[PDB]
RNA sequence: UUGCCGUUGCUAUGGC
RNA sequence: UACAGUGAAACUGCGAAGGCUCAUUAAAUCAGUUAUCGUUUAUUUGAUAGUUCCAUGGUAUAACUGUGGUAAU
RNA sequence: UUGAUGAAAUAACUUUUCGAAUCGCAUGGCCUUGUGCUGGCGAUGGUUCAUUCAAAUUUCUGCCCUAUCAACUUUCGAUGGUAGGAUAGUGGCCUACCAUGGUUUCAACGGGUAACGGGGAAUAAGGGUUCGAUUCCGGAGAGGGAGCCUGAGAAACGGCUACCACAUCCAAGGAAGGCAGCAGGCCAAAUUACCCAAUCCUAAUUCAGGGAGGUAGUGACAAUAAAUAACGAUACAG
């Protein structure tokens, strides 16, 4: 099954955050399944599921592992305040559309 | 005359005298082990590459450690990659057989005239050579 | 699949060049937007028509 | 060194290295329990409980931060023991026998999810939280049993035709198991999650022995490649430590003015801290190895002595004693008791070595970590020692240990072992003190 | 339990001078909920001292820890519920003079947390809370009367019609 | 294009930030974007470094001063509130920008090399430093290249460390950006190759320029701390 | 103290 | 029932703040560097304003309306 | 024998600037019997000085051959003083008068290419030993010279006045921008679509932007590693 491993956990309280690198080990699976992985990270730490994000997923040749960048928050308010809009329209709840002209 | 700041006068160049022959001898006679990988994970495009060179795996270690040290994926900057990546894979597939490069034996670069035969401590007096021997 | 679009592009272009003189212009017009073809595509298609150097035949 | 000796980059990296977390599992702590000469030797309570199983194979033990051990036999039987009574024999809690009932009905590789063994359970490992034990052998399976029921709660195959597991090690204080499969493979499993993390390749003969400690590193050794590797499992890299004792040059070292010879096979490991380990070899060598040297720091040439010479009544079948004594060629065919079970108390000054020499040998490494010395001998275990480990009790200044070791009459992998000089099959328990 | 785990995760997340002060004073009062609930009065005196400090960078952790102490006791803050009201109003008015969105967020959050942990077991709530909210009732404020009235709504809808009737009869004589 | 002092690795991007107007120079300053972003890494990029500068955690020179290209140069006492990150920044031995951690005691002060003492208007004594600390009414013996001590709560010169014989020196200039030890010689010329020369572990002797130099303290007692290794 | 068989302890050993 | 939300046209604040072709300049181009008490300097940053005899100051003009000219801005 | 203040106050010009008509947090104090006195606090104001950045002048330092280039410089003053002008100011930078200066064989002045190449201008790339990364070729111009204006910065890429031509409208009276411009080609004439996410710049900004930057699509020069099958059985024939 899908197993997770955090490494190099640092605390950035200036952005009120804790950021780390994620080894995602999936044997005979398709790939990471980012949402289910975020639920697993929400479970392995304190919950904050709409405050946790992972973005830097790179699989390796032949499968097996993937390396990404995880960053858990406290306080979904500052998750909205600091996590940028493109990641928020990917995962969270902000959405911005533009008047495309010219 | 007068003093001018110069990063090229106290900069770590350190590549004008690194030769793979000398480093290969130092690695042979070091008596400290050398952190080889698991034996499958080093070949690249299911074999369509090489295995990969030693310069390649140290550069790759630097890229992934810089990656895990300041959180940034690189790019497809086209002028840079259209020179260096295609030239890198072309010299790799011409010279690197079995993961070991052999271009160092088919390229003119004088080993003694940059790597051995020290220059500052050249011992240009017989008193100096006797003292430095003893 | 823009891959299979490029593949059919190359196949139809070479097979067209075999039947006409080699160097014959194949002009790809995509799907229709609003009843007719895209105006940039029609612009440079008409630009190709705007110079063709018609040579006199016999009959 | 001057008055100004700072580097901006290095003080930056120490700023980040202060800022990070996990000063928890990465303890590169050397030997700190320097108790090699402090404890006694010649008054250990040597209780050998002979148990009714042909050819026991391995022992897993347990301490928390009640106490149970486990045994596993060539008669397909695990048996759990209570060892929490520190001055008597262990007691039987549950037997568990596999056999012909668990041969799969398919003869195909992925559906080897039968709930028992059928051939030669080879090693066993009890969890650091004690919830589970895991055991495996030549049925290319790892079976995880519960503690309180001894049910197989999961069966994970190694999934190839030569997937014999030969040694197991949980890393300390974690739920991650490293099993050294005979496919020149190391498989890693997460036992509370029941998953496989990493497979990792790289040995040259069958990976006969494994050992782990508090960090994610591991040390493995293969049989006849005569190299010992250690693995960074996050980085998936390894250091290779070859042997390298030449009998001709050791003869020259004695010939400066002597039956010591070459090396067949490295057998056993035990990692003593996160900067050294010790390997037991086929010519009775015990070698102590750093993390910064290929060749070993210290070699003890013969550790358990030399096998007895073959008898003149059983060498040829000629009539006269002169020719039957001629057919021994002198000292040319004397071979040593190969060290076949080695154990280190973690971060300690002592370690234990055992074979069919009849006496276990306790040794202590020197304080400078460049040599080691025989402390004493333990003459209460007649037979091959298939596993050694130690159980502790008591606080830092005063502590009492019981060496739990398993004794059989045949080696744990192939038989090969004749001249059973009155050996018995059971658990040797030596309580040493202070 | 989980009080020491939440406190240590908050300590591993955010830390400042007042967090250093609280951790140095009570490094042995994080786990063992029986012992911390025994010596909670010294924790309440240190909480009043850190509220007098009124630190901007170590506020949310200590305020949520005091709310977790009031929740983990749930009956034992009866004596220093008065000092809880006085210190929380003093720090909230200090942050009101500070005028920040995180300041108002933490103030309203701890008000709602103390109301959620204190609105269950109280049926003599209206007179006992109006005894300290008589100063909080009328202070020429656009927002503080709304904050008092919402908490009085939570204290009125969470008791009986006989209880709210006794409350209206008792607070009918302090009315006109 | 990017300067050597900031330890900008070549793996940065394309464009390097030109630091704006402020107290310090162009060549003798690293802005707060390259400070927080890729030197000690409290922010990852421009978006969140502007987010933390709009969250306003920083107290460089005891004030907030919210801008990315604010040229916080030599020994501007950086102070960040969340877990009391107190940093006085110096040069290392190769010209870069070291950041020595201090505490609140050392963060309650800093120094400044004087650059001129003039009699401008209304007879008021006058002293300006590298960070423009126009501070009022010293002793009249504020000499050339002397050093004043800044209170960092007020501006007042609380202590006065003289440029003269037998004081621990600093050098910002020459081929020698940032060495310490100052005792082989005082060779004072009248405008060129004029300096107090500096030692080494083998006590060598070096040549620098006069306004490219100031005094940090005394040989054997600087109270302005220096890192080690 | 077990697959048995024996010396047994009123607990140790030795033969498969 | 003196202003109240969308709101077609104007001013304002700001924006475009840096790119083609042709003849061939030898420390005069360019770089490093000293100085500018010989000097211009918006912006950033630090300081820095004491002369009153016998309840708050006038129209000119946009937008807005209205009449018109011109093929026409 | 050492130690110290220490070798802008006055008499006037001038079409002379201002001593708050900015906003916020705070009911708060004292009985002058009512906004009677309000009064604690912060940013922007605002003169001058300094600082940053930038601009222009200034001494010095930096690979061609150079004498069939040996004399140069007073033939846009040549070299210097004194004074005026104007400059941001010093300044023969222009003007009067005065001196006959000033350089060079220790190489003045004067003549080149591989000055599409060079000057460390600079990234270096762990073997390519001058190929190999980047700043600028020189200075202009917005049809051509001429004259004005704007602005912290301009002799404005995008402002005005007259002349000289190339040009479009046209009701033949009468208004302009400029496109005499640039991208293409002499059997590949389609790049000209998507974002400010990373970098950097401005910003009134817990917003907006930026064809600077970044991303995609065609445009073959047969330059590079695979496949188009592998493993059996049986029968028949010589």
């Amino acid at each position: 099954a899908v197993t997770i491993r955090t490494r190099k956990v640092i605390s950035n309280p200036l952005l009120a955050r804790k950021q780390f690198v994620v080894d995602v080990l999936h044997p005979n699976r398709a790939n990471v399944s980012k949402d289910e992985l975020r639920e697993k990270l929400a479970e392995v730490y304190k919950a904050e599921k709409d405050a946790v994000s992972v973005f830097g997923f790179r699989t390796q040749f032949g499968g097996g592992k993937s390396v990404g960048f995880g960053l858990v928050y406290n306080s979904v308010a500052e998750a909205k305040k600091f996590e940028p809009t493109y990641r928020l329209v990917r995962y969270g709840l902000a959405e911005k559309v533009e008047k495309a002209s010219r | 005359f007068e003093d001018r700041f110069d990063a090229r006068e106290h900069k770590d160049r350190s590549n004008k005298s690194r030769m793979q022959a000398m480093e290969e001898y130092i690695r042979e006679s070091s008596d400290q082990p050398d952190w080889s990988a698991s034996i499958g994970a080093d070949i690249v495009n299911h074999g369509r590459g090489g295995i990969k060179s030693l310069r390649d795996t140290e550069k790759e270690r630097r890229v992934t450690s810089f990656e895990e040290d300041n959180f940034t994926r690189l790019n497809i900057t086209n002028k840079a990659e259209k020179r260096k990546q295609k030239q890198r894979e072309r010299n790799a597939r011409m010279n690197v057989i079995g993961g070991e490069d052999f271009g160092i034996f088919s390229s003119k670069r004088k080993l003694e005239d940059s790597t051995s035969r020290r220059g500052a401590k050249k011992t240009r007096s017989a008193w100096d050579r006797a003292q430095r021997r003893l | 699949s823009q891959s299979t679009l490029r593949a059919s592009k190359k196949r139809l272009k070479h097979r067209f060049w075999t039947e006409v003189y080699q160097g014959a212009k194949l002009f790809y017009l995509s799907g229709v937007i609003n009843g007719r073809y895209p105006d940039r595509e029609i612009l440079n298609l008409s630009r190709f028509i705007s110079v063709m150097k018609f040579r006199p035949l016999k009959w | 060194d001057e008055y100004n000796n700072f580097d901006a980059g290095d003080l930056d990296k120490d700023i980040i290295a202060s800022r990070l977390k996990e000063d928890v599992a990465e303890q590169q702590g050397r030997v700190f329990r320097y108790f090699g000469d402090k404890l006694l030797i010649s008054e250990a309570k040597q209780s050998f409980t002979r148990v009714g199983e042909n050819n026991l194979t391995c022992i897993s033990c347990f301490q928390p931060v009640r106490l149970f051990a486990y045994t596993v036999s060539k008669d397909l039987q695990l048996t759990k023991y209570d060892i929490t009574d520190f001055s008597k024999r262990p007691k039987k809690l549950k037997y568990a026998k596999g056999g012909a009932k668990y041969i799969p009905t398919s003869k195909h590789e992925y559906e080897n999810t039968t709930e028992g063994h059928y051939d030669e359970i080879l090693t066993v490992a009890a969890s650091p939280d004690g919830k589970y034990v895991v055991t495996g052998g030549r049925d290319r399976k790892l079976i995880v049993w519960s503690t309180e029921s001894l049910s197989p709660v999961k069966v994970i195959p190694t999934k190839d035709r030569r997937g014999e597991v030969l040694s197991l090690a949980f890393r300390k204080n974690s739920d991650q198991l490293y099993a050294s499969c005979a496919d020149f493979k190391i498989r890693t499993y997460s036992i509370n999650q029941f998953s496989q993390l990493e497979i990792l390749y790289g040995h040259h003969d069958i990976v006969e022995d494994i050992s782990a400690l508090a960090m994610e590193r591991c040390v493995t050794v293969g049989a006849r490649d005569r190299t010992a590797m250690l693995w960074k499992i996050p980085d998936e890299t390894r250091l290779t430590f070859r042997g390298g004792d030449e009998p001709q040059k050791l003869l020259r070292r004695w010939m400066k003015e002597p039956l010591f010879f070459c090396e067949g096979s490295i057998d056993v490991v035990s990692m003593v801290d996160d900067f050294h380990f010790i390997t037991g070899s086929d010519n009775g060598n015990i070698c102590l190895w750093s993390l910064a040297k290929k060749k070993p720091i210290f070699t003890e040439r013969i550790a358990h002595g030399i096998l007895p010479e073959p008898s003149f009544n059983d060498i040829s079948g000629e009539t006269d004693e002169e020719l039957r004594k001629r057919q021994l060629q002198g000292k040319k065919l004397l071979q040593p008791f190969w060290i076949t079970s080695l154990y280190a108390i973690p971060y300690s000054n002592v370690f234990i070595s055992g074979s069919w020499s009849g006496s276990l040998k306790v040794w202590k490494i020197s304080d400078n970590l460049r040599s080691f010395e025989l402390l004493g001998e333990l003459s209460g275990a007649k037979g091959v020692v298939t596993k050694i480990q130690v159980v502790e009790s008591g606080k830092h200044g005063k502590e009492k240990f019981r060496i739990l070791a398993s004794i059989a009459k045949e080696h744990r992998l192939g038989r090969w072992i004749a001249n059973v000089s009155g050996a018995r099959n059971g658990i040797y328990s030596a309580v040493i003190d202070q | 339990s989980h009080f020491l785990a939440s406190f240590d995760q908050w300590k591993e997340i955010n830390l400042s001078a007042k967090f250093t002060e609280f951790a140095a004073e009570i490094e042995h009062d994080v786990q063992t909920l029986p012992q911390i609930l025994y010596h909670d009065k010294k924790i309440f005196n240190s909480l009043v001292s850190f509220i007098n400090f009124h630190d901007e960078f170590s506020l949310q952790p200590l305020l949520d820890l005091l709310a977790q102490f009031c929740h983990d006791l749930g009956p034992d803050f009866l004596k220093f519920y008065e000092e809880a009201i006085k210190t929380l109003i003093n720090l909230l008015d200090a942050a009101i003079e500070f005028e920040s969105s995180n300041v108002f967020e933490w103030g309203f959050n701890c008000l709602a947390y103390i109301f959620k942990y204190l609105s269950k077991f109280l049926v003599k709530k209206l007179v006992l809370t109006c005894d300290l909210l008589i100063p909080l009732l009328s202070h020429s404020k656009e927002y503080l009367s709304r904050f008092s009235a919402e908490a009085l709504s939570f204290l009125v809808r969470k008791c009986p019609v006989s209880n709210l009737r006794e409350f209206v009869r008792s607070v009918f004589e302090k009315l006109e | 294009a990017a300067p050597h002092h900031w330890l900008l690795d070549k793996l940065s991007g394309c464009y390097a930030p030109r630091p704006s107007a402020g107290p310090h120079k162009l060549r003798e300053s690293l802005p707060l974007i390259v400070f927080l972003r890729n030197r000690l890494k409290y922010a990852l990029n421009g978006r969140e470094v502007k987010a933390i500068l709009m969250q306003r955690h920083v107290k460089v020179d005891g004030k907030v001063r919210t801008d990315t290209t604010y040229p916080a140069g030599f020994m501007d006492v950086i102070t960040l509130d969340a877990t009391n990150e107190n940093f006085r920044l110096v040069y290392d031995v190769k010209g870069r920008f070291a950041v020595h951690r201090i505490t609140d005691e050392e963060a309650s002060y800093k120094l400044g090399k004087v650059k001129k003492v003039q009699l401008g208007k209304k007879g008021v004594p006058y002293v300006v430093t590298h960070d423009g600390r126009t501070i009022r009414y010293p002793d009249p013996n504020i000499k050339v290249n002397d050093t004043v001590k800044i209170d960092l709560a007020s501006g007042k010169i609380t202590d006065f460390i003289k440029f003269d014989a037998g004081k621990l020196v600093y050098v910002t200039g020459g081929r020698n950006l940032g060495r310490i030890g100052t005792i082989v010689h005082k060779e004072r010329h009248d405008g060129g190759f004029d300096l107090v020369h500096i030692k080494d572990s083998l006590d060598n002797t070096f040549v620098t320029r006069l306004n490219n130099v100031f005094v940090i303290g005394e040989q054997g007692k600087p109270y302005i701390s220096l890192p080690k290794g």
